[PDB]
RNA sequence: GAGCUGUAAGCAAGCUUUGAUCCGGAGAUUUCCGAAUGGGGAAACCCACCACUCGUAAUGGAGUGGUAUCCAUAUCUGAAUUCAUAGGAUAUGAGAAGGCAGACCCGGGGAACUGAAACAUCUAAGUACCCGGAGGAAGAGAAAGCAAAUGCGAUUCCCUGAGUAGCGGCGAGCGAAACGGGAUCAGCCCAAACCAAGAGGCUUGCCUCUUGGGGUUGUAGGACACUCUGUAGGAGUUACAAAGGAACGAGGUAGAUGAAGAGGUCUGGAAAGGCCCGCCAUAGGAGGUAACAGCCCUGUAGUCAAAACUUCGUUCUCUCCUGAGUGGAUCCUGAGUACGGCGGAACACGUGAAAUUCCGUCGGAAUCCGGGAGGACCAUCUCCCAAGGCUAAAUACUCCCUAGUGACCGAUAGUGAACCAGUACCGUGAGGGAAAGGUGAAAAGCACCCCGGAAGGGGAGUGAAAGAGAUCCUGAAACCGUGUGCC
RNA sequence: UGAGUAGCGAAAGAGGGGUGAGAAUCCCCUCCACCGAAUGCCUAAGGUUUCCUGAGGAAGGCUCGUCCGCUCAGGGUUAGUCGGGACCUAAGCCGAGGCCGAAAGGCGUAGGCGAUGGACAACAGGUUGAUAUUCCUGUACCACCUCCUCACCAUUUGAGCA
RNA sequence: GCGAGGUGAGAGGUGCCCGUACCGCAAACCGACACAGGUAGGCGAGGAGAGAAUCCUAAGGUGAUCGAGAGAACUCUCGUU
């Protein structure tokens, strides 16, 4: 997900998805330690997915401030 | 680099001088490009499991970037680069007639 | 440390001479004497030199 | 902080999975994370019941490929009894 | 603008013209330790309290923020003790702290070896070193000066004066300055008299203090009086008061564009080389490319380019602001100061004939009919006005960044370090401190067969070359061997 | 060069069987021998993975090596009660203010830190290739907490806490 | 001092951090070495014995990291005369 398409949810719904992201991460990681995971790549993706949703977040409490 | 992925060049130097042919791949931080049928390197390649027969493989070993030139569009000819804007876009074009490479 | 709270005298450093004229070193000390004096606006015992309180300006307190 | 910060991944050995059949599951934890926090994280994401916690610290090991020598990361490994009754956890 | 997920091959899984990787501007995040600052601690660890938040029936657990000391300001309490004050508490502080660039600068403290052919005065040397303080520079600086002219006009630095004058167990040695020629140039603000207003001691029309005005000097100036005159032209944040904004121009931090030969032919693994012909050139810098390239590539000359941050300049805005004359009634013009004795230090100058400057100690002026200096001192003359402050430039230096240069090095050299080096190693520690570059144009890094457990080798293949096959360009000598012509 | 020389660092082994390309040297067996107020068992300091398993044999091992404290993989350390901290203090150390001192600093009060000491609740058995008062079984104990239960005492000479 | 709720018993519950491998009279620590040296403390059996002496043993541990011969001088450590 991109920063413009981040930025149309509001702080609620953003940090509901940073949520449901850690808990994807979390499940991904649990799947490279077995042996399970294939689309490796993904772990990547979500990590910075946070990152991205994140950013958003310390923008808006920044302009708040 | 002045030549890209899918363009004929004739090779202007090496064993190969004279010979033309596409860039299947480039290689900007080493200013290289692999030219189809250009510079075939014998590889000996013992029994891995992605290739379990081995045995010795015809294939291309890439070449200096400065030793190819693109065609010009007219003439057939080499030509060197020049650019030009194009409905906002840069393009490429033959020095030597005028028209766009690319 | 020995410092005019005043003037700001204190121990400079120089020489012994010989009469044959050997340097060894040494100091002088300020004359400062310990006394009761505002400073900051209440009395405080403090250094000052003998030479600061000879006109009777730094009041005795 | 997050249930998930403080498990990193399970430890997936011959030992850990004679352990499994004890009902006891073992994971890297965070190095900083207390078996307090163990136990609650794993109750929050597992939906489990918690016996005890037992944890302890791995040093890193010295390791060489090549000249170059080094230290692999230091390891916080927590094994996790689950009471009696109590759903099991899907590894 | 077409590839990309670094060294780093490799598989894997992906990303990217719906613009990735990559480059630059501005942001965000930034564990723990460290001044380290909640308290403790054997740095990178441990243990708290107070708010609020998560979680539990609750205890235990978790998250975020605050909580050092000193200093400044304010407020509230106010001991012995009456008022008070000390002390205590709370709040506000982009207040301090620590680091470094092994440089330059200014101070505090300050050696010795050494030289003197010994050595003590002296030298080395106010060096090294330690300490404090800085700043981009510092220090100095607007005459109590230089001098001895029909003078000069702040300071600093360079040349020169000059190895002179001088100093000196007159030994060893140490060693100026002014004039003259240059670089650069800039001058200012107070203190005091006095005036105005307010405050608290009434000392009771006097005195002290705090603001604002006034004022700034030497053949004296100012206050004070006079008559003038200005209150917005001139000045300005580099001193001369101090903040801020806009606009325009030129730079910096990414970039863009960019002429002309695969000319033919010859060797060759390859042509940039040879030979024979062209052509461009505000471009014949440079690097690369299979051998030596202005015309192959990246570029170069020239010409362009910036959303953002930033530097400089300019203009406006903005802000601030009277400065000339005439009079000598009085008043003011830096006090424990100048200066002197004693003891030291600094002056090129070693106590000397010893001016000049500074420190300790003690003594201690005059104050315009006054004071200082002109190398003891006095007189005369000349020049100046101390004991308050500020001040750019010319000057010094380079951890860095950018561009470039060298009759500088080329792997025992050049940095200690061309390489994962302040590493390995050594030492309890401070600290000491290495060795070690080169396959090839390209991995085309030797499929396959054979001996061997492997190592290693012989073929085969790749390559121009493998006696270029991995501390793989060349490959000297010592040294070690095999063969044998003569002895 | 010396030179195939000095040396190969106190010590009892022998044979049989095994493994392997290879065995005086590795494994197993038998008998023999050595220590036994230790050459045994536990545990500090210190070391820091040397531990266990599988694989390996270039180098290290004064020989050899199929072996190893060596190389390569993967694994292994479980605590309310043990030792230390969330307790206490000694020597000493630090030290708000403070005293002293050219600078740097020295000293020191309150207050702290600091075990080698004081205090302090868990035992027996079992188990793994590798941990065990830690895991498991049985049976305990200590401190704290209150959604609860029961009894008792008490709401200003009023229990109780301290 | 503090105080409207306490006290005792039961029942239910809570209990964090650090160390824990292995060597530790040793080839793993200090001695440059797989070095005849050094390394605090606990336990330390039997016979004969006063004993932790001494000799031989127990539990338990170990056979020592170059060997095979020969059995000259000489040197060393021993025994006898
Ligand atoms: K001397
Ligand atoms: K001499
Ligand atoms: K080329
Ligand atoms: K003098
Ligand atoms: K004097
Ligand atoms: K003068
Ligand atoms: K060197
Ligand atoms: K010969
Ligand atoms: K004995
Ligand atoms: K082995
Ligand atoms: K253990
Ligand atoms: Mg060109
Ligand atoms: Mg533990
Ligand atoms: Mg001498
Ligand atoms: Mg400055
Ligand atoms: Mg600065
Ligand atoms: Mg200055
Ligand atoms: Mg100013
Ligand atoms: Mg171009
Ligand atoms: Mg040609
Ligand atoms: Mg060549
Ligand atoms: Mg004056
Ligand atoms: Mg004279
Ligand atoms: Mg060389
Ligand atoms: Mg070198
Ligand atoms: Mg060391
Ligand atoms: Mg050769
Ligand atoms: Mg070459
Ligand atoms: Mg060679
Ligand atoms: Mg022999
Ligand atoms: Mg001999
Ligand atoms: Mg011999
Ligand atoms: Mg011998
Ligand atoms: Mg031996
Ligand atoms: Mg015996
Ligand atoms: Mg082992
Ligand atoms: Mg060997
Ligand atoms: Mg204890
Ligand atoms: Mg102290
Ligand atoms: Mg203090
Ligand atoms: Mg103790
Ligand atoms: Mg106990
Ligand atoms: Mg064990
Ligand atoms: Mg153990
Ligand atoms: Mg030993
Ligand atoms: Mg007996
Ligand atoms: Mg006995
Ligand atoms: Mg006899």
């Amino acid at each position: 997900m991109k920063a413009n398409e981040i930025r149309d949810l509001t702080t609620a719904e953003i940090e509901q998805k940073v949520k449901s992201l850690k808990e994807e991460l979390f499940n991904l990681r649990f799947q490279l330690a077995t042996g399970q995971l294939e689309n490796t790549a993904r772990i990547r993706e979500v990590r910075k997915a946070i990152a991205r949703m994140k950013t958003v977040i310390r923008e808006r409490e920044i302009a708040a401030n | 680099m002045h030549v890209k992925k899918g363009d004929k060049v004739m090779v202007i130097s090496g064993k190969d001088k004279g010979k033309q042919g596409t860039i299947l791949a480039a290689f900007p931080k080493k200013d290289r490009v692999l030219v189809e049928g250009v510079n075939m390197v014998k590889k000996h390649s013992k029994p891995t499991q992605a290739n379990p027969q081995g045995g010795i493989s015809n294939q291309e070993a890439p070449i200096h970037v400065s030793n190819v030139m693109p065609l010009d569009p007219k003439t057939g000819e080499v030509t060197r680069v020049g650019y030009k804007v194009e409905d906002g876009k840069k393009v490429r074009v033959a020095k030597k007639s005028g028209q766009v490479l690319d | 440390a020995r410092k005019c709270v005043i003037t700001g005298k204190k121990t400079t450093a120089g020489n012994n001479r010989s009469h044959a004229m050997n340097a060894s070193k040494r100091t002088w000390g300020a004359n400062l004497q310990k006394v009761r004096i505002l400073v900051n606006g209440k009395p405080k015992k403090v250094y000052v030199s003998a030479r600061a309180l000879k006109s009777g300006k730094v009041e005795r307190v | 902080k997050d249930p998930r910060d403080v498990l990193k991944r399970p430890v997936i050995t011959e030992r850990s999975a004679d352990l499994m059949t004890e009902k006891k599951y073992t994971f890297e934890v965070d190095v900083r994370a207390n078996k307090t926090e163990v136990k609650d994280a794993v109750e929050s994401i597992f939906g489990v019941k918690v016996d005890k916690v037992n944890i302890m610290n791995y040093k890193g090991k010295s390791k060489r490929v090549g000249r170059y020598t080094g230290m692999t990361s230091r390891r916080r490994k927590a094994i996790v009894k689950l009471t009696a009754d109590s759903k099991e956890i899907e590894i």
